[PDB]
């Protein structure tokens, strides 16, 4: 019963 | 006009006290960098050109060279670390936020893309562009009767650029930029351009990632009925965000897992536990485990919902990952659950994959199998059927397994199944 514990960081305009 | 130009070029056309000469070189090194097949950052870097960049950015009597120098310095930024800290280095944080402030709506888009990018970079930059104001104008950008009357591209970038200033730990966001940003966030998790969803999902998670006050800070907006029905969303890029978002949030104290829960997440679990997507499954997986770990009315719940013949299922046949995932639900339920649970988990067929997966070649899930044994024995023990449940595992082949685990190299796991075969099968 004990608790625990992707997009585009930077992005360039490109044409 | 100005295509193929050399930095030779460029550097000579920005040298030049021409205002349009500088205009058509910058607009040359925007070209330039605007090829996907290895912009020369670097050499560009290396020219001296950004503090030009930057002061031409400030140069509102010329709004197009404006455009050209953030454009520029937005691909420049996008690269690595170095280049992005160059881009900073020549003062461009505060020259984009003024720009935010432009009458020329593809300019204060250019700019916000710029300081997402520098955002996006790390906490540091996150945390100096938070400091230079920039929260105010980009929400201010955002203070509109109607969501849908802005340029799609436009909201999208600005929601990209937010969940920037959302997201990285060590340390997370201020908690006043937090508070600040958070209402905006709200409104674009009710939009329904599927880009800007996901962005909006993304941020959220990154906020739910952290010490239970942060997942309180999101919890209290209520947010979470919006965040399930995202979870039923179609499109897989904004299912995976609002998943992860539902996961952090039933990280947390078993309140806020009461409150996920009522929103009726697990109602959407059947799919989940079954996605194609396997990241998707581990997902969820590991979500039903941080549920599992919680109060008993909470297992319960799990129960109703038909839950644990998935979590069988995927314990049964899975990727790895979220068989492990698996293996840690079951085990919390079995610590936390109530005998009457553990029998009905086990009559679910649990016992034969569970030891099937004692053949594992990692050392933790097998930890975690003979934990969750241990737990099912105590309540075997206790309702009296002992030697039911050891029939059992001795039928399916699995004490078998845990005999050969008896000489096994850690030490935990050979502690655990020598006091299992001694006190149950001696």
């Amino acid at each position: 019963a004990k608790k625990r514990v992707y997009p585009k960081k930077k992005k360039a305009r490109i044409e | 006009g100005t295509v193929n130009w050399s930095v030779e070029d460029i550097v000579k056309g920005i040298n030049s006290n021409n205002l349009e000469s500088q205009l058509q070189a910058t607009q040359a090194a925007r070209k330039l960098l605007s090829r996907e097949k290895q912009p020369p950052i670097d050499n560009i870097i290396r020219a001296g050109l950004i503090p030009k960049f930057v002061s031409f950015l400030g140069k509102t009597d010329c709004s197009p060279i404006q455009f050209e120098s953030a454009w520029a310095l937005t691909n420049i930024a996008s690269g690595t670390s170095e280049q992005t800290k160059a881009v900073v280095d020549g003062g461009a944080i505060p020259a984009f936020i003024s720009l935010l402030a432009s009458p020329h709506a593809h300019i204060s888009e250019q700019a916000v893309w710029a300081l997402g990018n520098i955002a996006g970079d790390g906490s540091a930059f996150r945390d100096l562009v938070i400091k230079h104001g920039a929260i105010d104008p980009l929400l201010a950008l955002l203070a509109v009767p109607d969501l849908s009357t802005l340029a799609c591209g436009y909201l999208r970038n600005l929601t990209w650029t937010l969940s920037n200033l959302c997201r990285n730990k060590n340390p997370a966001p201020p908690l006043d930029a937090v508070e600040q940003i958070l209402p905006t966030l709200v409104r674009l998790l009710h939009h329904n351009d599927p880009e800007v969803l996901a962005d909006s999902c993304w941020a959220i998670s990154y906020l739910t990632d952290g010490p239970n006050e942060r997942i309180e800070m999101v919890v209290k907006k209520g947010v979470v009925p919006q965040l399930v029905k995202l979870l039923g969303a179609t499109e897989l890029p904004i299912v995976t965000p609002a998943l992860r978002a539902i996961g952090n949030i039933v990280t947390g104290t078993d309140e806020q897992t009461q409150k996920v829960i009522d929103a009726g997440a697990l109602a959407v679990f059947p799919s989940l536990l079954t996605n194609p997507k396997t990241n998707i499954q581990k997902e969820a997986t590991w979500t039903m485990s941080n549920i599992t770990a919680g109060r008993q009315d909470q297992i319960q719940q799990v129960v109703n919902h038909g839950l644990v013949p998935f979590l069988v299922g995927v314990l049964s046949k899975a990727d790895f990952k979220t068989q492990k995932e698996a293996a840690w639900a079951i085990t919390n339920y079995t610590s936390g659950g109530t005998v009457e649970q553990i029998v009905y988990l086990v009559h679910c067929g649990i016992i034969e994959p569970l030891m099937n997966l004692l053949s594992a070649k990692d050392t933790k899930i097998i930890q975690v199998i003979l934990d969750a044994i241990s737990n099912i024995f105590q309540a075997a023990e206790k309702l009296g059927e002992t030697e039911k449940l050891s029939i059992m595992i001795e039928e399916c082949g699995g004490l078998d397994k845990i005999e050969a685990l008896q000489r096994h190299e850690n030490e935990s796991v050979y502690k655990a199944s020598l006091n299992l075969i001694e006190k149950y099968f001696s």
